[PDB]
């Protein structure tokens, strides 16, 4: 079939009507970012030649190719540890949550570490770690999974107990329903809206966190970004292994068979063919590993940017920290990766109102100081832009500039004086 | 079939027509001794980086 | 270690910052050469409660350096002269 | 080791050039690594074979050098795009992005030229000498809930004030710095205090 981009949505535009949200959804979304790869090291001499001394004597004629391949792989291996260091080690203080989890109804048990588990992981992090499944050596990562989990636990404790203050200096404690109100004011919604509806926001947040855990437990292709990196590295290593079984035009792919069947003048030619074939295979592997290392470094720089801007602070950048108005984010460790739980504010249950740019009163034009003039049909109010909260149009929330003869669409209404 | 390795006892029960054993990566990791019909695992020697 | 066998370094029970990385959480430093499990940070417990706040009474104007490379050396190689002269 | 990022690039480029020069000393299976020796020792039917071996070895070396030069060029281009972003957002403006222009609340930045690089002096504001206070979300007065317009309610133990969030500056809770929304029955943790009217 011919595909369809999306459902059509004719927005009901007119020159004097506005849509104001009357409700909200606290939406938590997952973002999975790869950070590092498997650190692989190849003994070039043993991969080309094994233990054959005649092969290594012929390999010395080609110079320092093996040194360049080893140095490129060493650079990739230290670049992975540098990537993990830049992503997760953004704090030098290891914070802990208080033993009493009184956060005003907000539940963080699915993201805080479980004391009953020996790995000290969160239930979400435990599910993430469960859902990820010849001269060759695998160097271990410098940071173990326990220490990456400890770093994420410190980041979670800092962003829960101290707000964004720990990312800019000393950790200054603040109650979580106040932190949330500050985040509400960062997206342009008044503190009162948060305080009045704090039970509903806590219930929505807990329901969204549970839906995140259920969606991760019910979707096999949730962690496909990390699995693609793991599969690419394993498939590249398998291809580099399988290139040893090819003779590359020689009589056999085994150096011992050539050295036992032929004299060294012709075994030199056959071994030279095997050497140049295996060297071409190793150069191809190292080149594609360098390209994938550049891609993983770009992804890790992006992940460090999201760690700095979504977890350690509240970001005004649209769609950088989830879909909707970004409130906060929570980091979770993943095998060779990071998972950001973006908690965002989504407006909902919008309602039509008749709107005007200014109010004409006593020959003067009044403009809203922070909100917008709305009308339900008979009476005029001023409300904040992202939530319907009608208030009487007074001189305290409006300002006067000019007369009524200039502004197009100014309407007549009284302005109350306290 | 020649090579270098540590030859240990194997728990892989070969069928009587099979002589060598390969893993996923096509490397000989199991073999049958021709003198006494027993199965031996071939572990690669402990190469390492200094 | 999980990275391998380390000969010539005295393993200590104290945790310091990583000076020379060994791997699997092991780092080495000179003070003789010692090997240790690296500390992640100084441990700080935030005094959280539901009705207390911490307000700064002072400030520090802090200037920090950030070094970023911009360009490389522009190298050109005569391919015919390099291969053949 | 302060300038290690530029010195790393310089050392990598110089080491790549040194390796490319060193690769001329290898014969790649030929009788000699010197072209003049082959051209002065052999007839062209076999000197063609020896020169062909030298040509394919040196061409493989040169293609390898160009491959890592292009990879390092991509890395340096990414770093330079980042540096241009920092020059636009930290020097030519004040950035709200956390840790993009230094540690702390970013105030301004200074560019400095460096050999093949740029050094940003990030001037930032760090809070210090913090003090505990007892806080409340709202003030209950005359059956009405009062919330701070821009600050936060704090208490030193007996008296309630409102202050800006990043610096302790206590002020009397008035109607000029608070706003009224709803009664006192809804907000959890509202406390009783007077609200002064100027
Ligand atoms: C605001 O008013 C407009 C116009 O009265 C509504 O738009 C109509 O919605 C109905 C129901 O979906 C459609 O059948 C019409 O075609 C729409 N008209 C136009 C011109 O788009 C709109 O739904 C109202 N908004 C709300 C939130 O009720
Ligand atoms: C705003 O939306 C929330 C849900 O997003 C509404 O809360 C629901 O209210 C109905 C009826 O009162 C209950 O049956 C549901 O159980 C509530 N859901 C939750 C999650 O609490 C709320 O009523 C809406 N408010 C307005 C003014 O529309
Ligand atoms: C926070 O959330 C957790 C899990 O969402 C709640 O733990 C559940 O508690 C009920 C009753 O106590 C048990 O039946 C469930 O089995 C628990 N779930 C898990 C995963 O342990 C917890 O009660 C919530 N509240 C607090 C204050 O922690
Ligand atoms: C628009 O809003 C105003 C105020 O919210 C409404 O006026 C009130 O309507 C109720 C319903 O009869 C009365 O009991 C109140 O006495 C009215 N208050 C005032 C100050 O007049 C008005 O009815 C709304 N109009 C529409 C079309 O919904
Ligand atoms: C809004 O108020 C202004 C001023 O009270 C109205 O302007 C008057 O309009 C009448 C007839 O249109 C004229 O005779 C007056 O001379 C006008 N006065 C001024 C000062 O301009 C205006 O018509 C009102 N608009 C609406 C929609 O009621
Ligand atoms: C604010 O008060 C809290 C508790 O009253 C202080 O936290 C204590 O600080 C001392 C001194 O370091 C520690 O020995 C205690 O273990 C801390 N208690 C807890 C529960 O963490 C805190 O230091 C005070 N803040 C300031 C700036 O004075
Ligand atoms: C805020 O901190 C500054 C230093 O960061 C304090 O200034 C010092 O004050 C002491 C005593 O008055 C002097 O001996 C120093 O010479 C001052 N240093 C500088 C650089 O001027 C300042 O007093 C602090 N203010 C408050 C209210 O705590
Ligand atoms: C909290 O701050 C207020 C205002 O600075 C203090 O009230 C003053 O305290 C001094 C010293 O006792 C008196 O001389 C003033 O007359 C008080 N002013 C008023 C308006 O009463 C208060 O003492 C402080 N409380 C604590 C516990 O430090
Ligand atoms: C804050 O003030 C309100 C009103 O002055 C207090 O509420 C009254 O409390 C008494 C005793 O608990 C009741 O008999 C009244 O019926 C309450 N009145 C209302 C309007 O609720 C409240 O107790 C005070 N709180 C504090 C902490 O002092
Ligand atoms: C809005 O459009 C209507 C016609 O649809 C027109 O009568 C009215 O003057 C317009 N108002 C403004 C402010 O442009
Ligand atoms: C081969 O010789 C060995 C010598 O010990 C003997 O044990 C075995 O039974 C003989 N036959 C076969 C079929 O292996
Ligand atoms: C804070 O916790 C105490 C118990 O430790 C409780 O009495 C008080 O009501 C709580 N206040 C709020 C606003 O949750």
């Amino acid at each position: 079939y011919t595909m369809s981009l999306g459902a059509e949505n004719s927005v009901a535009y007119s020159n004097n009507s506005i849509a104001i949200p009357t409700n909200f959804t606290i939406s938590v979304t997952t973002e999975i970012l790869p950070v590092s790869m498997t650190k692989t090291s190849v003994d070039c001499t043993m991969y080309i030649c094994g233990d054959s001394t005649e092969c290594s004597n012929l390999l010395l004629q080609y110079g320092s190719f093996c040194t360049q391949l080893n140095r490129a792989l060493t650079g990739i291996a230290v670049e992975q540890d540098k990537n993990t260091q830049e992503v997760f080690a953004q704090v030098k203080q290891i914070y802990k949550t208080p033993p009493i989890k009184d956060f005003g109804g907000f539940n963080f048990s699915q993201i805080l570490p479980d004391p009953s588990k020996p790995s000290k992981r969160s239930p979400i992090e435990d599910l993430l770690f469960n859902k990820v499944t010849n001269g060759l050596t695998v160097l271990p990562p410098l940071l173990t999974d326990e220490m990456i989990a400890q770093y994420t636990s410190a980041l979670l404790a800092g962003t829960i107990t101290s707000g964004w203050t720990f990312g800019a200096g000393p950790a200054l404690q603040i109650p979580f329903p106040m932190q949330m109100a500050y985040r509400f004011n960062g997206i342009g919604v008044t503190q009162n809206v948060l305080y009045e509806n704090q039970k509903l926001i806590a219930n929505q947040f807990n329901s969204a966190i549970g839906k995140i855990q259920d969606s991760l437990s019910s979707t096999p292709s949730a962690l496909g970004k990390l699995q693609d990196v793991v599969n690419q590295n394993a498939q590249a290593l398998n291809t580099l292994v399988k290139q040893l079984s090819s003779n590359f035009g020689a009589i056999s792919s085994v150096l011992n068979d050539i050295l036992s069947r032929l004299d060294p003048p012709e075994a030199e030619v056959q071994i030279d063919r095997l050497i140049t074939g295996r060297l071409q295979s190793l150069q191809t592997y190292v080149t594609q590993q360098l390209i994938r290392a550049a891609e993983i470094r770009a992804s890790a720089n992006l992940a460090a940017t999201k760690m700095s801007e979504c977890v350690l602070g509240q970001s005004k950048r649209v769609d950088f920290c989830g879909k909707g108005y970004h409130l906060m984010s929570f980091p979770q460790s993943a095998p060779h990766g990071v998972v950001f739980l973006h908690v965002t504010y989504v407006p909902a249950q919008e309602k039509n109102f008749t709107t005007a740019p200014a109010i004409c009163h006593d020959g003067k034009a009044h403009f809203p100081r922070e909100g917008v003039f709305v009308s339900n049909g008979t009476h005029w109010f001023v409300t904040q832009r992202n939530f319907y909260e009608p208030q009487i149009i007074t001189t305290d929330n409006t300002f006067v500039s000019g007369n009524c003869d200039v502004v197009i669409g100014i309407v007549n209404n009284t302005v109350y004086d306290p | 079939l020649t090579g270098t390795g540590v030859l240990t006892e194997s728990n892989k029960k070969f069928l009587p027509f099979q002589q060598f054993g390969r893993d996923i990566a096509d490397t000989t990791d199991a073999v049958r001794d021709p003198q006494t019909l027993e199965i031996l695992d071939i572990t690669p020697c402990s190469f390492g980086g200094v | 270690t999980r990275a391998g066998c380390l000969i010539g370094a005295e393993h200590v029970n104290n945790s310091y910052e990583c000076d020379i990385p060994i791997g699997a959480g092991i780092c080495a430093s000179y003070q003789s050469i010692i090997a240790y499990t690296m500390s992640l940070g100084a441990e700080n417990s935030v005094a959280y409660s539901n009705n207390s706040i911490a307000i700064p009474t002072n400030f520090t104007i802090s200037v920090t350096t950030e070094i970023l490379p911009v360009s490389m050396t522009k190298t050109s190689v005569d391919c015919t002269m390099y291969i053949c002269g």
